[PDB]
């Protein structure tokens, strides 16, 4: 499913 | 990690 | 009714919600009849991924308090005990399940197979956190869960049945851990293994995946 | 201490505990004081951990709410369960926006923490407008804008064109226009600027420099897939 492509924690 | 049954 | 608490149930897992999911199983397993086999695994994967988190979460934080020797020490000591508690309510509301409802409803030898080895895995579950004096008595009342699955398994399923397969691997595990007798635990795994490979002569996926599993913690246990 | 209550922050972050994460944290917050690089950074990710679960699980209940517009039972239990679901998210966002509100932002002493903590708020009331209603989402989402356009403004002003935090709020306004606004060539030509000014000002510290050249990936990855 979609994943909203914003900062990840790293 | 206990290396028994997953699912 | 049974239907809808199980089509919540199934919605919980497609959401990873396991507490959700545990809980509808659980009120399910409590209207007193027979759970199918697609109940008893419901119920099977909820309180797995339930328990999975505490004695993941426990590990961590009994390593740390031992790396440990300052007042970091107090710390993960409380810590790894509000852990310890958490997962033993969950092991007790099981294993009060098993006994009060699943165990003496199992009308199939499979059945009663598959819950004497959750009784077992539960029992061993709360050994791994046992304290000595009560720890005897809970391996010992894993064990017996084991062996009998394990005499009934032997007499009434196929050695490539996934249920008695998963009970091997999972006993193995048992003398190997929790009995510290890795040669009884060895010798537990290579006969299940071999009886396995020799009845090759079925859903095969879930039977060759276990005994792939029973391999590998052969090789391990043999550096 | 508090420094104690940062302790059990870590020891439940190692332990893969994020609401007892996030509770600590909470704790250290409400004491007043300006938070340490460290502790903002924990405050975060406990967070994020806290409300992605329930992004998540919103995503696979809606989902399937819609796939079934055949049976109607499941579809009023599948929306009832969202709803549920809608219910934790919205108490998780206002607590972290409460928080931001009460003590982050005001007490934010740096440019650094304030760009920070107003693309925090920015995220969050995103958050909130995901799973907006019909009669609340304009509000909401104008909020989220607000936010992130003022911490925009400060670090177009205060930071180097290279800095992590001046280029993740760039990343994730750019997701803004994307998806909440619905404005793909805004969001394109924000992150393309915020690329573009990266590579120029080139000459970006040792430690920095490492999560730097990362977002700008992230920020290239985004350009390529909405092309197209």
């Amino acid at each position: 499913l979609y994943r909203s492509p914003s900062m990840p924690e790293n | 990690r206990s290396p028994s049954m997953p699912e | 009714d049974k239907n809808e608490l199980v089509q919540k149930a199934k919605l919980a897992e497609q959401a990873e919600r396991y507490d959700d999911m545990a809980a509808c199983m659980k009120s399910v397993t409590e209207q007193g009849a027979e759970l199918s086999n697609e109940e008893r695994n419901l119920l099977s994967v909820a309180y797995k991924n339930v328990v999975g988190a505490r004695r993941s979460s426990w590990r961590v934080v009994s390593s740390i308090e031992q790396k440990t020797e300052e007042k970091k020490q107090q710390m993960a000591r409380e810590y790894r005990e509000k852990i310890e508690t958490e997962l033993r309510d969950i092991c007790n509301d099981v294993l009060s399940l098993l006994e009060k409802f699943l165990i003496p409803n199992a009308s199939q030898a499979e059945s009663k197979v598959f819950y004497l080895k959750m009784k077992g895995d539960y029992y061993r579950y709360l050994a791994e956190v046992a304290a000595g004096d009560d720890k005897k008595g809970i391996v010992d009342q894993s064990q017996q869960a084991y062996q009998e699955a394990f005499e009934i398994s032997k007499k009434e399923m196929q050695p490539t049945h996934p249920i008695r397969l998963g009970l091997a691997l999972n006993f193995s595990v048992f003398y190997y851990e929790i009995l510290n007798s890795p040669e009884k635990a060895c010798s537990l795994a290579k006969t299940a293994f071999d009886e396995a490979i020799a009845e090759l002569d079925e859903s095969y996926k879930d039977s060759t995946l276990i005994m792939q599993l029973l391999r590998d913690n052969l090789t391990l246990w043999t550096s």
